[PDB]
RNA sequence: AACGCGACGAUAACCCGCACGUAGACGUAUAAGAAUAGGCUCCGGCCUCGUAUCCUAGCAGGCGAUUCCUCCGCCGG
């Protein structure tokens, strides 16, 4: 990136490079992603996931009793 | 009337306060999944089936799911949900038959002998138990094809630690 | 003295029958707005000429923008304050985008290092060094200079003042 | 067995009146919600009902369980502190008690 | 974030004393139980010798018939400099400060019962987060057993022993967090993945 | 310390009559240490962030199944 780089030529920078490309794979927008979706939880959505985490964990306390 | 007015006792001034319907917030609409926050049923996951005037709107559970018949609650103390469950088959005429205000509304030896007892209580009338059977058999069969409804509408509505309602949306 | 703008304030005397169309002076004020430009103009007017309030009237006031305010400038400020000796000339230079910018960096400096107020400095000149190897301050030159690039150590974390209790300790390395 | 909680408030707790150095005013009681940092979280508990709860050590009702009933009218502050009116006012000695703060009226 | 806890403590290592005590002194007379813990860890600001000059500007003020009795009393020990400074903040002649200060309670070192509990921090006192890095520093230890405190050694050897029973307990948190991970992974394989595709998307 | 604390020795089980059942619980769940011009770790990697992690469905939580070896509690050793 040159100093002083107008918008033009900062747009086509980030185009070629594809940083919003590589936003998405970091660890900060993972976590950000998942953290809205922590908001987006309707209380009918919220019952799901405690049924869900049950059944998961109902195999994880199995596999570490295994262990 | 009868009477002539035998004291100074004056007649009101007219008072220009016309009743104009009361228009619902939006997210009233029928089928919405209700959670109540005061009375006996205070927690319960119920659902809506029309909105009556004044503020009142009418409910039922079904109650062969958790357990709150035909009721009627006032909108302000009901927190309304985003799941709506289809009303497809549910009857509309008994719906409107069960809106009526009267359907919920309404000496000797045996008057002086009771005094002081608690009066039994009424069991239910065999006309109320057959209007509630035929609104909730459409309606727990639409209930059924989503998954896990029925165990959402049979649960209890409860804060935990960290639960902020002002950011909780439901 | 907060947002600061920039006004163009145009003055005049009356006319009079005997002197028609008088001399129709021009200064560039630095004020908060409007109503202390049109202040400022009449005070710095009477110290110079005879030209008072009463005896003249304001011909325009126009605000002044930056050409551009996206692009980062080298300023240099020459200004003269008064203190409990006298006045005293400096030569001071900011980095900022735009002109009020400059003066608004300016007050809080004058007053943070020198103690002096509104009333004391004297704005002088106001330049934007056009070219560089113009800069003759070490602060700015050191900003100035090639493929510069700095850390960041020990930045503090923002952390919410009403959560009073933390469970982990914080870290300074972001 | 259900194993959870029946808790359809939420907590606060009691500050102080509404005072200034040397004035103070019980009418008006200052409430910390559990939860509410700003001017805009408090904005959601405007006009929900207020209900603070203790005990007797004399059973009236058959119960030991006295309650004081208020609302929450108008924020406080910029730390989410709001201010509530009660039907009579707060002890004094309740500086510091639990306060609960019920989701009705509702306009959710 | 404004949370309501039972009984909250305090690590009092690398904390700032009178910013740790407005902290504490504002939530006790909100209703919040306090216990501070390692006391002798504390920091003050300024220099060593400026708070040794302090404590013996203290050390001069006393009262003249009999210091038994309306004498200031002088306390050497970490634990109670600290309560000085919460008493400080404090209505302590009324009856709803005395109730505030018995909701307090100050240990030097990180007592049995406590040592089994989870040591929260405050970032406004916490001294890495409020002072310069080139400024100095005390610790209120050193300060107390240069004044009178004759039990730094027996905190010290109780620190010793703590940090190695705290050693052994983290293998052990170490070795359940890999059990974890593996039967995490284990189970995953027979875990019915149209459940693992919905929490996936509920942020679960 | 006469309104600070500890160890120890010996005590008060009967029978007759009668007076009453929270300076603030509501999931009152969560132990590394240490550094903060560094640290943690499956040695792959990770760290602004507790916006986390466990628990949370059932007449204030019934009865009987289908079905499951998971979690909780009491006694011992």
């Amino acid at each position: 990136l040159p100093r002083g780089a107008r918008t033009g030529a900062v747009k086509k920078a980030w185009e070629a490079y594809g940083v919003d490309a590589k936003w998405k794979e970091t660890n900060w927008a993972k976590k950000q992603l998942q953290q809205e979706r922590r908001q987006s939880l309707t209380d009918f959505d919220r019952f799901k996931v405690m049924r869900l985490k049950k059944q998961r964990r109902f195999e994880e306390r199995k596999a570490l009793a295994k262990i | 009337q009868k009477w002539y007015p035998a004291e100074d006792e004056a007649q009101p001034k007219k008072v220009r306060k016309a009743v104009r319907p009361w228009t619902p917030r939006k997210s009233l609409q029928p089928g919405t999944v209700l959670i109540l926050l005061a009375g006996r049923f205070r927690g319960k996951r119920v659902v809506l089936l029309k909105c009556l005037d004044q503020g009142v709107l009418l409910v039922t559970g079904p109650f062969k799911i958790n357990g709150v018949p035909l009721r009627r609650v006032n909108a302000r103390y009901v927190i309304a949900t985003s799941v709506k469950v289809d009303l497809t088959g549910v009857d509309q005429a008994k719906i409107d038959e069960v809106a009526q205000p009267k359907y919920f509304t309404a000496a000797s030896e045996e008057a002086f002998f009771k005094q002081g007892e608690k009066p039994q209580k009424k069991p239910v009338s065999s006309t109320r138990a057959a209007d509630q059977k035929a609104i909730d058999k459409a309606l727990i069969a639409n209930i059924k094809k989503v998954d896990m409804l029925a165990s959402y509408l049979a649960s209890s509505f409860s804060l935990r630690k960290g639960d902020k309602p002002h950011l909780m949306k439901f | 003295m907060g947002r600061l703008q920039e006004y163009q304030v145009i003055g005049r005397h009356l006319p009079t029958e005997a002197n028609p169309n008088p001399a129709l002076y021009r200064m560039r004020i630095f004020a908060p707005n409007e109503v202390v430009a049109k202040s400022r103009f009449w005070y710095f007017l009477r110290g110079l000429k005879k030209v008072k309030k009463a005896t003249g009237e304001i011909v325009s006031v126009n605000v002044i923008s930056e050409k551009h305010p996206l692009k980062v400038k080298n300023f240099g400020i020459w200004l003269r304050y008064d203190s409990r000796s006298g006045t005293h000339n400096m030569y001071k230079e900011y980095r900022e985008t735009s002109r009020v910018a400059a003066v608004e960096a300016m007050y809080a400096d004058m007053a943070a290092r020198h103690r002096a107020r509104f009333r004391s400095i004297h704005i002088l000149k106001v330049v934007e060094l056009e070219k560089t190897e113009d800069v003759k301050r070490p602060y700015i030159k050191q900003l100035v200079a090639k493929n510069l690039s700095f850390p960041l150590p020990h930045r503090v974390p923002k952390i919410s003042t009403k959560k009073i209790f933390s469970a982990k300790r914080p870290s300074t390395f972001s | 067995p259900s194993e959870a909680g029946h808790r359809l408030y939420v907590k606060g707790r009691h500050l102080s009146y509404q005072r200034g150095r040397r004035n103070t005013h019980p009418k008006t009681s200052l409430i910390k919600i559990e939860g509410v940092d700003d001017t805009a979280a408090a904005n959601f508990y405007l006009g929900k009902r207020v209900a603070y709860v203790y005990r007797a050590q004399k059973e009236v009702r058959g119960t030991k369980i006295r309650v004081i009933w208020g609302k929450i009218t108008r924020p406080h502050g910029n730390s989410g502190v709001v201010r509530a009116k009660f039907t009579h006012p707060l002890p004094a000695r309740s500086f510091g008690a639990s306060v609960r703060i019920m989701l009705y009226p509702s306009s959710i | 974030m404004s949370s309501f806890e039972s009984v909250v403590v305090i690590d009092g290592k690398g904390h700032l004393l009178g910013r740790l005590a407005s902290i504490v002194a504002k939530q006790l007379l909100s209703g919040q139980k306090i216990v501070v813990v390692r006391c002798e860890a504390l920091n003050i600001s300024g220099e060593f010798f400026r708070a040794k000059l302090k404590y013996h500007a203290y050390l001069r003020k006393m009262t003249r018939y009999n210091p038994t009795r309306g004498g200031p009393f002088h306390f050497r020990a970490p634990s109670r400099i600290f309560y000085k400074a919460v008493r400080g903040m404090i209505p302590h002649k009324t009856a709803r400060g005395a109730a505030a200060l018995e909701r307090l309670k100050v240990f030097e070192g990180v007592p049995p019962p406590y040592d089994k509990k989870k040591k929260m921090v405050v970032p406004q006192a916490l001294r890495v987060l409020r002072l310069q890095p080139g400024r100095k520093y005390c610790t209120v230890g050193r300060l107390s057993h240069e004044v009178g405190w004759k039990y730094q050694d027996v905190v010290a050897r109780l620190e010793e022993r703590r940090k190695a029973k705290g050693a052994a307990y983290y293998e052990r948190k170490k070795l359940a967090a890999r059990q974890l991970s593996e039967a995490k992974k284990a189970a995953a394989a027979k875990v019915d993945p149209k459940v693992s595709e919905a929490l996936a998307a509920y942020g679960y």
